[PDB]
């Protein structure tokens, strides 16, 4: 049989297609799912990435302090706590099923606060106080395909592995028909859920069509970027279900990010250190070395941090790069290599915070060539006289050819015509174009400085900056020779 | 209403030449038939 | 405790406590005449039923199914009552995987025995011909078709219907949809008022032996979740919300309510806490968009500084200083960033300001101040 074409890389899952609403004859027949040894969860990996360390690595001062602010390494959200704790306890006590909406901004400590709310309501199911249940954690951006949710969630309830419609009718039914006396109680976080919006929006408002169930004893903890989220992306019925009591996780105060990074450098912040002279090797309690960071440079960053975003990473990242160049500077001036006072100033700080500051957008277009500059130059002379935001290309050779010929008695440009019009070079005709003319179209279309129109037409082509006007005449402003014409 | 449909099938019930008679109705069902068999000995002729 | 029971019956999920809602009477009465109808004269028929979300619709419709109600096969009594056998079935049409399955839906629903494919009305038509069958369409608003020119994206529902006006077949249609999202006979379901929902909220909480609430914080709750678009879910969780307050703060009265209102829900305060720089930098962004109104973060930085330099108020500062102020109003509110494609001769994705703030207040607060005039 000839074939019209082949599919030879299909890798298919050994995922079974019977839904769960077909394995017993009836409702009265499903046994209790509690008492069974696969459903609710009733790593091979980690050998892998192991290896024999045959030198002793030399951690400095700063290294603790580095490793100290890591993200993976909560004395600000205690309202938001206590609200969350409370409908989940509430809803896991009475068998109820129901929805938790967060959303806020990045880094203000939502997932952080979901995780230890998740936890001691297990502290407080360990000992005795609600009912057990499971904790199912789904991320909308940990999906390969969106309806791999249904994959997850039933995987983690059951033990099976079925492909996604029969999961999803699983799902449907064991929260619809299953009896609350022969099921248990499961607590799902479904993180980054703007990625788990679709076109006809099915997994949403199954999600949350699931909470309104009798029988589901499902609490459904969503987790999203902004409160308004479903009244843009998602029907009214969604927007219904989810309800209206929304809670906010809104951004850090300077205090709270200072009170975050003080948490973090409780133990080691105005501390003594045995450190070897010939080497740079720290160890916690040869020179007794007094480490310190200074409240106001954590201060004045956390001021910036929390005017900006709020955000904890930020804040952490700043002190982090800080603490790194303070040792970068400490390791140059020591000689140290790789194998009284140490104090983290506000001057590294202010260093950290205006490196993602400056702008290499000028100071790119500074250091370019000649040709470069006398293109950009052109185009600003272009968008001056005929103001329309989009040059034609053969607009910018002619007026780079009428700039070149009018100020011919420049001495520069009496040095260099010859270069940009036969290369410097007798046997080299008169070029239309100067040379390194696409290179330096390339150039900068590479860099996004310009953005070029798709035609095949060299002339009627237009170029648009899609930098500021003024940065671009300030980088012209700079040199010398685009100064005087 | 099938009238309202894109396309129906329907089964006609029932309880054989389509030649009339001629003659304003005086010429003979023979003289039919024969006229229906020499049409299609001449039309089977030509095609 | 009481506040637990009383969560739990103020849940979405609370079981509903002859057979008709407390504030759903009337619509009920019509649903029966309907299957009254229906049924006894053995004639095909459809009923489509309108609502907002959160109207009863489901709950009254499931309420009849259990209570007044080849598998799926009931006994249904009459209003003169002898007996009656009839396949009822609710199929929700989000779990279909395509809309066009729907009459193998339908088949799947009342029979064991031989399987065979349905891809068209006329196979479900020649297997209901020699017999009859309700089927509940509920959230049918699914079964139309995307990108599907109007006519092919009715394309099925109305063969679901036009059977449903054949002679000869057992058909009955009642397909509920939310009115908001998108001839058969009509029913709507209104939005509950207030006095529905204090019925409501008071009918189903006659079980707990004490009422936590105070009877005019119930009725302030229902006025204020009234109007147009009124959801009882959102007094369910107003009425949660009062009592999550008051025990984490620890009768429920007004002042809970006012809480939850106030809790769960503006550019005068936010103006207010910027400095001098900001506040000028919010000034430039909106002339700029007076001119354009589709205007690039560079072009909005571009009308900045030939502002700075006609008037010399305070230091021009650089392009990822402005972009900083406009992140320090977007965390403020005053500012919504987005990115989208420009639409000129070079298409390519950028960013660009948008600004949604009341601009009565904006001039307000800007007039105040003397320096920044020139920039309104
Ligand atoms: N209250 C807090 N106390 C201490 N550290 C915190 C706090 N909030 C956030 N952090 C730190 O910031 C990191 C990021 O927080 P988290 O992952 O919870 O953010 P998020 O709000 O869910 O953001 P995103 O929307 O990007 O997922 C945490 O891993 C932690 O190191
Ligand atoms: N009249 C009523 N009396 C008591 N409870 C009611 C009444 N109407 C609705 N409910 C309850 O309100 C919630 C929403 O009801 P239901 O699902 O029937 O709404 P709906 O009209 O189908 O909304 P949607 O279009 O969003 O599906 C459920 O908890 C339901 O039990
Ligand atoms: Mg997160
Ligand atoms: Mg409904």
């Amino acid at each position: 049989v000839i074939r019209k074409f082949t599919k030879k890389n299909v890798a298919r899952a050994k995922k079974k297609y019977t839904p769960f609403s077909k394995r017993f004859k009836s409702i009265a027949a499903i046994p209790d799912l509690t008492s069974l040894p696969e459903f609710y969860g009733n790593s091979r990996f980690e050998n892998k990435l192991k290896t024999t360390q045959k030198h002793q690595i030399v951690e400095t001062i700063f290294s603790k302090v580095k490793k100290q602010l890591n993200s993976s390494y909560l004395p600000a959200r205690e309202n938001e706590f206590a609200s969350i704790y409370l409908s989940a306890y509430s809803a896991i006590e009475s068998d109820s099923a129901t929805t938790i909406y967060v959303a806020g901004t990045p880094g203000v400590g939502k997932t952080l606060t979901v995780r230890e709310v998740v936890k001691e309501l297990l502290s407080s199911s360990a000992q005795r106080e609600i009912p057990d249940f499971l904790y199912v954690e789904i991320n909308g951006l940990k999906m390969v395909k969106p309806t791999d949710c249904y994959e997850t969630l039933w995987n983690k309830v059951s033990g099976e592995r079925l492909t996604w419609a029969a999961s999803m009718e699983s799902l449907e039914f064991y929260f619809k028909r299953v009896p609350k006396n022969k099921k248990k109680t499961i607590v799902v976080l479904l993180d980054e859920l703007d990625a788990m919006v679709t076109k006809s929006q099915d997994i949403m408002y199954n999600f949350f069509n699931w909470t309104t169930y009798e029988n589901a004893k499902l609490i459904v903890i969503a987790v999203a970027n902004t409160m308004d989220l479903p009244e843009r992306q998602l029907g009214n019925k969604i927007t219904s279900r989810i309800g209206f009591t929304r809670i906010m996780f809104t951004g850090y105060t300077h205090e709270e990010l200072k009170n975050i990074i003080d948490l973090r450098l409780k133990g080691l912040n105005d501390s003594f250190f045995y450190v070897d002279t010939k080497t740079g090797n720290a160890i916690l309690i040869v020179r007794k070395v007094r480490l310190r960071m200074s409240a106001d440079a954590i201060e004045i960053a956390s001021r910036k941090v929390a005017s900006v975003s709020g955000d904890a990473r930020r804040a952490l990242k700043v002190c982090k790069r800080a603490a790194e160049i303070a040792e970068k500077h400490y390791m140059a001036k020591h000689g140290y290599g790789y194998d009284g006072v140490q104090t983290v100033h506000i001057t590294h700080v202010m260093k950290a915070l205006n490196e993602t500051l400056n702008s290499h957008v000028i100071t790119f277009m500074t250091r370019l060539s000649f040709t470069a500059k006398l293109f950009i130059y052109a185009l600003l002379n272009l968008m001056k006289k005929n103001g329309s935001q989009e040059q034609e290309l053969g607009d910018i050779v002619d007026e780079i050819k009428l700039l070149i010929e009018v100020n011919g008695s420049n001495k520069f440009v009496m040095e260099i015509a010859k270069t940009l019009f036969q290369q410097g070079s007798d046997n080299i005709s008169e070029q239309l174009r100067i040379i390194s003319w696409d290179f330096v179209l390339n150039q900068l279309l590479d860099a996004g400085i310009l953005f070029k129109q798709t035609m095949k037409n060299d002339r009627i082509c237009c170029v648009k900056l899609n930098i500021s006007v003024e940065e671009a005449k300030r980088a012209m402003n700079e040199d010398e020779t685009l100064r005087n014409l | 209403a099938d009238a309202q449909r894109s396309h129906y099938t329907v089964y006609p019930s029932l309880p054989h030449i389509p030649f009339v008679k001629l003659l304003s109705g005086k010429e003979s069902e023979v003289n039919v038939e024969k006229r229906w068999e020499l049409y299609h000995q001449l039309h089977s002729h030509f095609h | 405790s009481i506040f637990l029971r009383t969560k739990a019956l103020l849940q979405k999920s609370s079981e509903l406590v002859d057979g008709a809602l407390p504030a759903r009477t009337a619509e009920y009465e019509q649903v029966m005449n309907f299957l009254a109808k229906a049924i006894s004269e053995h004639r095909s028929d459809s009923l489509y039923i309108t609502g907002p979300p959160g109207t009863g619709k489901t709950a009254q419709l499931d309420m009849i199914i259990r209570q007044k109600f080849l598998q799926n096969l009931s006994w249904f009594e009459l209003p003169d009552g002898r007996l009656e056998s009839v396949a009822v079935t609710s199929i929700n049409c989000i779990s279909l995987g395509e809309p066009s399955s729907i009459f193998q839906k339908i088949f799947d629903s009342f029979q064991d025995g031989p399987t065979l494919q349905i891809k068209n009305m006329q196979h479900l038509q020649k297997f209901l011909e020699p017999y009859t069958f309700v089927v509940v369409l509920d959230e049918m608003d699914r079964l139309l078709h995307a990108n599907t020119s109007e006519t092919q994206s009715v394309r099925t529902i109305l063969e679901l219907f036009l059977l449903a006006k054949l002679p000869t077949v057992s058909f009955v249609l009642i397909g509920m949809a939310n009115s908001l999202d998108m001839l058969p006979q009509t029913i709507v379901f209104q939005p509950y008022t207030a006095e529905q929902m204090y019925e409501i909220v008071i009918q189903k909480m006659s079980s707990l032996p004490t009422i936590i609430f105070q009877p005019m914080a119930i009725k302030f709750a229902a006025k204020k979740c009234a109007g147009n678009t009124g959801d009882l879910r959102k007094l369910f969780d107003v009425l949660r919300g009062s009592i999550e307050i008051y025990e984490l703060e620890k009768k429920i009265g007004l002042n809970y309510i006012a809480k939850v209102f106030s809790k769960f829900v503006s550019t005068r305060t936010r103006i207010a806490k910027l400095n001098i720089q900001q506040k000028l930098i919010l000034c430039t962004i909106i002339q700029s968009l007076k001119l354009n109104s589709d205007a690039t973060i560079d072009e909005s930085f571009d009308h900045y500084i030939k502002a700075i330099t006609k008037t010399d108020t305070l230091a021009p500062l650089q392009r990822n200083e402005f972009l900083e102020i406009c992140t320090i109003l977007e965390t403020c509110g005053l500012v919504s960033i987005k990115k989208t494609k420009c639409k000129g001769k070079t298409k390519r994705f950028v960013d660009k300001i948008d600004v949604d703030l009341d601009m009565r207040e904006f001039y307000d607060e800007m007039t105040k101040i003397s320096i920044l005039k020139p920039f309104l």
